[PDB]
RNA sequence: UACCUGGUUGAUCCUGCCAGUAGCAUAUGCUUGUCUCAAAGAUUAAGCCAUGCAUGUCUAAGUACGCACGGCCGGUACAGUGAAACUGCGAAUGGCUCAUUAAAUCAGUUAUGGUUCCUUUGGUCGCUACUUGGAUAACUGUGGUAAUUCUAGAGCUAAUACAUGCCGACGGCGCUGACUCCCUUUGUGUGGGAUGCGUGCAUUUAUCAGAUCAAAACCAACCCGGUCGCGGCUUUGGUGACUCUAGAUAACCUCGGGCCGAUCGCAGCCCUCCGUGGCGGCGACGACCCAUUCGAACGUCUGCCCUAUCAACUUUCGAUGGUAGUCGCCGUGCCUACCAUGGUGACCACGGGUGACGGGGAAUCAGGGUUCGAUUCCGGAGAGGGAGCCUGAGAAACGGCUACCACAUCCAAGGAAGGCAGCAGGCGCGCAAAUUACCCACUC
RNA sequence: GCUGCAGUUAAAAAGCUCGUAGUUGGAUCUUGUGGAGGGUUCCCCGCCCCUUGCCUCUCGGCGCCGGCCCGAAGCGUUUACUUUGAAAAAAUUAGAGUGUUCAAAGCAGGCCCGAGCCGCCUGGAUACCGCAGCUAGGAAUAAUGGAAUAGGACCGCGGUUCUAUUUUGUUGG
RNA sequence: UCGCUACUACCGAUUGGAUGGUUUAGUGAGGCCCUCGGAUCGGCCCGCCGGGGUCCCUGGCGGAGCGCUGA
């Protein structure tokens, strides 16, 4: 049907070539996955040699890494915001490798606040004191405050992330192939990559 | 030089990572990027401009994702209107055995030329080795450039 | 079809180029009459084995001693 | 068309060193898939029918094997086209005799009878060295045998000795200058000599120079050299003629002088 | 054996061609006693095909309630020979033809550090359980159509088919740290430690480490020989070259949609032991992962018959190249979006022709050459013409399927069935090509 | 008609001249005495001037009572040519052995008592296999190259900027 | 030059004829992929009877919701 051959097309000189044989089965191609945001729908295909391949049609959740902090957790996927290859892919919300996405900040915030014994995403005292202060302060015999200098002297996060945590969303990049692995999975944007894509997002519409 | 992110997607070397911890540098600073580079083997030497440079090129032999294997060849630089690729000419004699005499022939190759070579000119001599297919018509990559066994660029004092 | 047969064979004589040369005709008949042979082909066999022997010795005489 | 693998062999396409006749047939035995390459083996049917002559037809070979009489490397094999090859031992316990496959100096397998205490081991050339999970070291031989925990001095191109009842390593010979070897491919196939120089090239093939007992010199690609003894002495018994490769004029003169072949 | 002769004139010497002479391979005429070999519907029409055959298969060892045949009598699972049917494997090799095809196929030479791989051979195989579930075929019984290797409704019963799922051998080691003890209230050096969480190999992503080199001088704190300033050092493997192999950390995990045995056949055993706890000898079959073997696929360098009454050609209708992605077993304009303006040619491109399948080879031949190669070995392509696809390790298969186009068989006019460029045999064509024979004894 | 034809009059030199690609292109840059094999001076060692042309290390064996020597390596300005290695299906062709009754073919076959030998000896060679790619010697012939807007070299000095992070007892400065 | 008898090729009215390849615009079988659809077939939840037992197992008849949940 669809095929990926080299012989249907012309040579260096601009000259044509005539067909050598009928279409062979090892020259095959197949339609694209076009993965959307939505509750899990995966289908499987048999491939050359009798092996299996996984094709994701809908995904709602992924695995993401905050490489700066050595933390990775299972996280909800919210929206797609930039695509370097084609604007119709963000207009129709399709998920592919090196796409830029928004993810839920919550499991990183909960890891940080319990690891460093400090607040992160907080606005004012009404969202600090009335509950869950007992995550931050407890009885800690000979481990109370000064021994947390192992934590507190390296706790400060970049200003570009502290502005994202207060809105409840982080920017991330997809590293897996979702139409081939069945998974959407990647890493949190940081540093000069974060500066580059914030400029590109703002310069397109804002 | 001062900017390299001229594309719609961010440009970087794979296998290099930048720490977002212990970031203090005071009134001055140093390079946030270390450089990846490798030895090619076969008695070739890596150019200084690959180690001291800041360019991104995935098809580069010294700083990218290619393996040099099989045949090693040479030819004369003859055209360079494409970007990061050039055309070279190879000339030879063919024997026709009914007569006892030779015939002159040529072929052209398109080859990939990275930054780190930046003073090449038409009529220079270039050495190349095989790769995996790099594009539709490209199979070879530049390992060394020279102008030995010939006249100077400008006057004899060059 | 493939088959277990073989097809190797060859001719054991050659015909003369001048058919009616008077000097050749009576020389061949004198060999037939003295040795009691059946036909001319029976003489042309013996000229062919001698020619192949002399063709090999003339090649070996070109090589160094 | 060719839609999958082939399973026949024409008799004019078969390896020259089997010495098959021209006129009995169209086909030859296709060697069974196994430890040795199709060009480099001897099918068991050609050894029993054509070399030893214990059977007049392929059916008389089939009913020798199905009685469980034939052992190769100490294991009973019922397959009549099994690919036996260089350094293997064949044992026939019912007639009371043992053989080893070694090249004749004209580049073909000799019949070579051996004593039952020499039928207990074989020599193997090393093909590969690698490390598996949990850091366990592995070895691979020229006949597909895989060994765990080899001695850390055993490197590439070396020769190891194994006992056939257990399959474990007993002793080894290093590849270095002055050791005795046999040639296992090319035009020099079936010659024996001492290694005298190795010349190396980065990319393409290394070349080894070898010296004869009579002082002749010859060379080949490194893939054709098999080491068989530390210094001057072999670890295996050797066939008639000992790898010396005399020329056609010397062979004529001994055949006239010795009056052998019932003269 | 490196060769010539007749023919222009009234006669002579030349140029030059016609004719003769020898071989080879297709047809054809006249003629024929013995004996050993053995080519044979390629040339025209890859035109059309009546009839028969050309692919099947069971061991001690997957499923035996066929009264089908049978024994000394009995089912102690159950004897023993065993039709049928279910399940497994093969049918992708072999054989036939030469239509298409001029950098294509093919040959020599090299590469996968850019992939996949039934089987064989060697590694590996311990993070209700003294044995689970329901449901069909053969068979028995009742039918429909002019008709086919068409099949429907009803009653029974199996598994190495299909689907579930323990037990045994968690006792891991890292991270938390109520409390507690000692020198120094903290910090900082300790040893214990209640209690939680994760903890095999595969899979997706992110991070860490990988040790070796030349020479001194001060300071905080100390390894250690010793005590209130000097001597001395250590840790997977490999390539010309890896973003290799092995190792450590945080998570993921495929589920109905990765592994870690609810299987079969021979001889019996040793005992806190009288038929019990097991441990064990020989196997058979099966499955995830490495390495092999048989290959397949894609790529490198050089090599081609005639033609200018073919001189310029290609180019978002992808042409040459760049960046990101999709698809695919994998490299790649293979395809999509954005951008650049390239690429080939008188050393013949681009276009047209070929009674063109390529090579090993064959005829003739002083030396140098000319002509031929459909044809038993090797590589390619195709089963009336084009296209699409199921199953499988392997096919874009035609002794598999679906449709259009060209032919064409049967009919109760509603419908159903088809592919000899396999072996024999027939029609048509033409100068032109054999028997609708016997057998698995040999080779495989 | 390359070896190997012909063009005043038999068939046939563009009316004449210029000119890009193609083919072709002048001379020149280190030799004789001594020893071996062989001759009565020339082919291999060592020399008027250089004999692998240089060179000095360091991981790595040799020779001897540390230091100095002799085999790798950097490599000899780049190629054609020539000579030698390696590596390339079989059948066919050439070619060795062998009384198919001879031959064309084939790959066989030959000794010894009787049968008491529970048999013995022996073959299935070898050459050729353009071009292109790989490899080690030779250096004539033919291509190709260096300092004229001077640079080779000395264990030679000097300013300045970058910089591995070794040796020190280590982790840090 | 004109004339008689054979044979081969050229030009051309005829909007000639047959076969084959390119290609504009319109139509389009059938397979595969995707989004839907839901004929029909089961299990688990509520009576009575029976076998075993401290009302549950579990075979069967049977009706309401035909819930929930699978093909």
């Amino acid at each position: 049907g669809i095929s990926r051959d080299n012989w249907h097309k012309r040579r260096k000189t601009g000259g044509k070539r005539k067909p050598y044989h009928k279409k062979r089965k090892y020259e095959l191609g197949r339609p694209a996955a076009n993965t959307k945001i939505g509750p899990r729908r995966i289908h499987t295909v048999g491939v050359r040699g009798g092996n299996k391949k996984y094709r994701a049609l809908r995904l709602d959740v992924g695995n993401f890494s905050w490489g700066s902090e050595c933390c990775t957790r299972k996280t909800r996927i919210i929206d797609v915001v930039y695509n370097a290859s084609n604007n119709e892919l963000v207009r129709t919300k399709t998920l592919v490798k090196n796409c830029i996405v928004l993810i839920d900040s919550t499991p990183y915030r909960q890891w940080y606040e319990s690891h460093y014994a400090l607040p992160l995403g907080r606005k004012k005292g009404a969202k600090l004191t009335p509950e869950e202060e007992e995550i931050l302060n407890k009885k800690r015999s000979k481990k109370i405050q000064k021994k947390y200098d192992e934590r507190k002297k390296n706790a400060k996060i970049s200003s570009l992330l502290e502005e994202q945590f207060q809105q409840g969303k982080l920017l991330a990049c997809i590293a897996s192939r979702p139409g081939q692995c069945g998974r959407a999975d990647g890493y949190v944007l940081e540093g000069k990559e974060l500066e580059f894509y914030l400029r590109k997002i703002k310069a397109r519409k804002g | 030089m001062a900017d390299i992110q001229t594309e719609r997607a961010y440009q970087k070397q794979p296998t290099i990572f930048q720490n977002k911890k212990r970031v203090l540098l005071g009134e001055t600073g140093k390079e946030k990027l270390p450089r990846y580079y490798k030895n090619i083997g076969l008695g070739f030497k890596t150019p200084k401009e690959a180690i001291e440079g800041t360019y991104i090129d995935k098809k580069c032999p010294f700083t990218g994702n290619v393996s040099i294997r099989g045949r090693i060849l040479s030819g004369v630089v003859t055209k360079m209107k494409m970007q990061r690729t050039i055309v070279i000419r190879r000339d030879y004699l063919h024997y026709i055995r009914k007569y006892n005499r030779f015939e002159k022939r040529h072929k052209n190759m398109s080859v990939h030329l990275s930054p780190c070579f930046r003073d090449v000119q038409i009529g220079d001599i270039v050495t190349v080795g095989e790769c995996r297919p790099l594009s539709k018509t490209v199979r070879f990559n530049v390992l060394k450039v020279t102008k030995a066994a010939g006249t100077k660029k400008q006057f004899q004092k060059f | 079809m493939p088959v277990a047969r073989s097809w190797v064979c060859r001719k054991t004589y050659v015909t003369p180029r001048r058919p009616f040369e008077k000097s050749r005709l009576d020389q061949e008949l004198k060999l037939i009459g003295e040795y009691g042979l059946r036909n001319k082909r029976e003489v042309w066999r013996v000229k062919f084995t001698l020619a192949k022997i002399r063709k090999a010795a003339r090649e070996l005489l070109t090589l160094d001693e | 068309m060719a839609r999958g693998p082939k399973k026949h062999l024409k008799r004019v396409a078969a390896p020259k060193h089997w010495m098959l006749d021209k006129l009995t047939s169209v086909f030859a035995p296709r060697p069974s898939t196994g430890p040795h390459k199709l060009r480099e083996c001897l099918p068991l049917i050609i050894f029993l029918r054509n070399k030893l002559k214990y059977a007049l037809t392929g059916d008389e070979v089939k009913k020798i094997c199905m009685q469980r009489f034939i052992k190769i490397d100490g294991k009973v094999r019922a397959d009549i086209t099994y690919p036996a090859g260089f350094m293997d031992v064949i044992s026939i316990d019912k007639t009371g005799e043992n053989f080893r496959l070694i090249y004749d100096t004209k580049g073909r397998f000799a019949v070579h009878r051996i004593t039952p205490e020499e039928a207990k081991y074989k020599l193997c050339k090393v093909r590969k060295i690698f490390v598996g999970t949990k850091g366990i070291p592995h070895l691979v031989t020229h006949d597909a045998r895989t060994i765990r925990y080899p001695d850390p001095l055993i490197k590439m191109n070396d020769t190891i000795q194994i006992d056939l009842e257990t399959g474990k390593i007993t002793d080894f010979i290093k590849f270095d200058t002055g050791n005795l070897c046999m040639v296992t491919g090319g035009a020099n196939l079936g010659r024996i000599g001492v290694i005298t120089n190795r010349e190396r090239h980065p990319g393409s093939f290394d070349v080894v120079h070898v010296k004869d007992a009579n002082g002749n010199s010859f060379a080949t690609r490194l893939s054709n050299i098999f080491v068989i003894g530390k210094g001057n002495k072999p670890w295996i018994s050797l066939p008639r003629g000992k790898g010396i490769r005399l020329t056609i004029a010397e062979e004529r003169d001994k055949r006239l002088a010795a009056k052998q072949s019932s003269g």
